[PDB]
DNA sequence: ACGAATTAAGCAATTCGTAATCATGGTCATAGCT
DNA sequence: AGCTATGACCATGATTACGAATTGC
């Protein structure tokens, strides 16, 4: 699907790079050069503080695939 | 390298494999599982202690290799070794029940098994190399 | 020679990053006489020291210069 | 703290064990009174 | 000769910081 060698599937970086490059080339565009950055830590997801007591009736909700949305 | 030394961005794929892949096909790919040669292998070595792949000082005693295009198992057995010389392996006994001395191996799997015993490790390894050349797994 | 107090700790990393993320990479390299600036990450003393190297000018941070001399 | 050539999904969270350190109960030893 | 108040100890209990193994969105 990504028009990539078989082993590259073990690294999502390569498959996403290949598929985005294919999409860009299909519209006659050009990808930028691999630059250089530094590893940093950024805040992650959020989780509340539950009160460790028995809760009789609970409703549950979720958002389908939060981050791509 | 020269553009990096000057300091201007060089745009495009730095890896040419998928670049040639895209230039070759361009359109979507239609594939087929039965046309791709997928192979599995398993190794058993008999020795006094745990054999080390970094050294491989012990002989190889049991070779098994499954191929998908021919859906065939190849089994290599060494009759004699410095750790013990033994007789051949019979498919029929393997399909028998454990109480009757069998090994409970299913008969349908046995239908796809091809046996080649060899006396020494060198001949077995030569045969494995030549079959690998004949049957190159994808 | 481009010097100052704790210049390699704040001034340079800050100027470089602000120019990169406000003007772009091409403007950031204009500082280098030969347009060649690089960023390394050093994980010593709780890390976070993005020492910037500008090719053509010498970074001679005064804090360590006074520390060792 | 200059090695210098280079490379491959992320973060938040609990729980346990270990090593360090301070407070202390059960019990033993001292002893003192009867 | 024995009960009992108290110091030492020996281990026991408790709290903190850090490494590690494992989920789960
Ligand atoms: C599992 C997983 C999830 N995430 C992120 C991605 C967004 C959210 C929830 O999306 P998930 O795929 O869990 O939700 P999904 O199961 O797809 O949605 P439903 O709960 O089934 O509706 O968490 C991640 O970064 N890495 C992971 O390994």
């Amino acid at each position: 699907y990504a028009k990539m060698p078989f082993s590259g599937v073990m690294s999502p970086i390569k498959t996403w790079d290949a598929i985005i490059f294919n999409s860009l080339k299909g519209e006659h565009k050009v990808i930028p050069q691999q630059g250089s950055h530094v590893k940093q830590s950024f805040p992650g997801a959020f989780v509340f503080e539950p009160k460790p007591i028995a809760r009789r009736y609970i409703m549950s909700f979720d958002l389908t695939s939060l981050y791509p949305s | 390298k020269r553009m990096e030394d000057i300091g201007l961005e060089a745009l495009g794929m730095n890896d040419f494999k998928l670049a040639y892949i895209s230039d070759t096909y361009g359109s979507e790919i239609v594939y087929d599982r039965k046309f791709v040669r997928v192979a599995n292998c398993d190794i058993e070595v008999t020795g006094d202690k745990f054999p080390d792949p970094m050294k491989a000082e012990y002989e190889i005693d049991a070779i098994t290799h499954y191929d998908s295009i021919d859906d065939r198992f190849y089994v290599f057995d060494l009759l004699n070794s410095m750790y013990g010389s033994v007789s051949k392996w019979d498919a029929k006994l393997a399909a028998k029940l454990d109480c009757e001395g069998g090994d409970e191996v299913p008969q349908e799997i046995l239908d796809r098994v091809i046996y080649m015993p060899f006396d020494n490790e060198r001949d077995m390894l030569m045969e494995y190399i030549n079959l690998w050349e004949q049957k190159r797994p994808a | 020679i481009f010097t100052g107090w704790n210049i390699e700790g704040f001034a340079v990393p800050y100027i470089m990053n602000r120019v990169k993320m406000i003007l772009g990479e091409r403007s950031m390299k204009r500082f280098s006489p030969i347009g060649r600036v690089k960023s390394k990450l050093i994980q010593n003393m709780y890390g976070s020291k993005e020492i910037y190297s500008i090719d053509g000018v010498s970074i001679l941070d005064y804090l360590d210069l006074y520390k060792k001399f």
